[PDB]
């Protein structure tokens, strides 16, 4: 009953239900603000998420949502070359990063994500598992019922292990290949915390309290 | 089956470059929290250089490490050190009374080891030290985890990265298959263990930050080594 607890299907649904002045600043901006306005949205889709408590809702996603974010992008940019294509559409250059400060985060994501991602084909399905694995994040601080996400996170991890057995029987190490992105996924994701001093998103409006509201109405 | 001789192995590299808890004959040094007390300071420099040369060792004894280009070998063991001392130490913690213990038995508890160094990231590796008693880890796990950990084909200036993600494959079925084997109720333990290096990967990192602030507050503090020990 694997699946039974986290349908990979459903999570599957949540991705692609959130699917998706110009320089490097502005488009990195505008492509984050909006996705993270579609990003309780997608969350709400993520069985179990909305019933666990509200301020605790809050919790999970101002501690991932970078990380959800990059990982989005990541996998979108497997097409592309040399670049990442932002949520808006647009293709940003390596050259471009550089450009603006953050060149060693992008060749971090384009050599360490996306084209690892690549390279194995992770398909939208794994993906989308992954990003739930990071939003049931059980170390956050503040969570009311942490054993709670911790649970659902390990639903996750049951979940998309019996998927890789399924779809992918040649590769019994498929799960693990996978998961050994979340690790790096938290570097750059770490990484791209210090450039948030330039580039601004949601108006500057602070994170956790645009995210209350989001979730609230 | 050649698993097995892999995590045998594995577990005798480790065994071999870190006693483990249970067998060391400990010895110690009232104080309070300071910015740093040199004297203890100079103990746990000196340790951690020995530990640095012994994690070398370590991956030397790691099947396939050394037929591995010798520029590779020298940017993994750069790249996992502190991720490998992090972890080496964390699991050297008694929580009743809340000290780590060294390779020469010296045990020093919060306070001393927050002189000794930690600084500000003191409460941040006692916590990854607790966070790592549920897995109960053994002797073989914990070498798997640093070797899973080490031989890591994402680190940039990799020649061929792809013989690394090569030689980490073994690592990671050994490490699935062993786990779950001594814990045959409970198979989440498997991705729970290899996410640590997770939170491993964002302490070493901090700690890295601290690590150059320490190179300027003390003259001649940690002199580099894996480059030039590998070459020799
Ligand atoms: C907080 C921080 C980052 C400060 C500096 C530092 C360190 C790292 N490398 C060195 C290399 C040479 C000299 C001093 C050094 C000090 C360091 C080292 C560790 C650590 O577990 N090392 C360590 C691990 C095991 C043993 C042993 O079993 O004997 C001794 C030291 C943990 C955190 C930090
Ligand atoms: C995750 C957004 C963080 C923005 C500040 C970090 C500076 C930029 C560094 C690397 C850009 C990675 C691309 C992330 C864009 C997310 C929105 C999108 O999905 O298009």
């Amino acid at each position: 009953s694997a699946n039974e607890d986290m349908p990979v299907e459903k999570i599957l649904e949540a991705e692609l239900a959130v699917e998706p002045p110009n320089d490097p600043v502005t488009n990195i901006c505008q492509a984050a603000d909006k996705q993270l306005f579609t990003l309780v949205e997608w969350a709400k889709r993520i069985p179990h998420f909305s019933e666990l408590p509200l301020d605790d809702q809050v919790i999970l996603l101002r501690a991932g949502w970078n990380e959800l974010l990059i990982a989005s992008a990541s996998h979108r940019s497997i097409a592309v070359k040399d670049g990442i294509l932002l949520a808006t559409g647009l293709h940003v250059h390596r050259n471009s990063a550089h450009s603006a400060g953050v060149g060693a985060i992008f060749d971090r994501v384009l050599t360490e994500l996306v084209s690892k991602m690549r390279d194995m084909q992770m398909d939208k399905t794994e993906l989308g598992c992954l990003r739930a694995i990071v939003l049931f994040n059980p170390d956050s601080k503040g969570l009311s019922n942490p054993a709670e996400v911790e649970a659902l996170r390990e639903k996750v991890y049951a979940s998309l292990e019996a998927y890789c057995k399924h779809k992918y029987p040649e590769q019994p190490g498929r799960f693990a290949k996978l998961l050994l992105r979340l690790p790096a996924l938290r570097s750059i994701g770490l990484k791209c915390l210090e450039h948030l001093f330039f580039f601004k998103l949601i108006g500057d409006t602070p994170i956790d309290t645009f995210l209350m509201e989001m979730l609230e109405a | 089956p050649e698993v097995g001789e892999l995590i045998e192995k594995v577990r005798k590299a480790h065994q071999e470059t870190f006693p483990a808890l249970c067998q060391l004959g400990k010895y110690t040094t009232s104080e309070q929290r300071v910015s740093l007390d040199i004297d203890l300071w100079d103990k746990f420099s000196e340790l951690s250089t020995k530990c640095i040369i012994k994690t070398v060792e370590f991956a030397k004894q790691l099947p396939g490490f050394t037929t591995l280009t010798i520029a590779d070998q020298i940017t993994l063991l750069k790249a996992a050190c502190l991720d490998i001392l992090i972890l080496r130490i964390c699991t050297r913690y008694t929580p009743e009374q809340d000290t780590m213990t060294f390779s020469d038995g010296l045990t020093l508890n919060r306070t001393q080891m927050h002189n000794a160094g930690f600084g500000p990231l003191t409460d941040l590796v006692f916590a990854f030290a607790n966070q790592l008693l549920p897995l109960e880890m053994d002797d073989a796990e914990t070498g798997l985890l640093s070797a899973i950990c080490l031989i890591c084909g994402d680190r940039q200036d990799l020649e061929q990265p792809d013989r690394v993600d090569m030689l980490q494959e073994p690592l990671l079925e050994a490490l699935k298959v062993y786990v779950r084997k001594r814990r045959p109720s409970r198979p989440h333990m498997f991705p729970k263990m290899l996410m640590k290096i997770t939170d491993l990967r964002s302490i070493s990192a901090k700690g890295a930050e601290r690590v150059i602030t320490l190179k300027m507050e003390i003259p001649g503090s940690m002199p580099p080594l894996i480059q030039e020990m590998l070459e020799n």
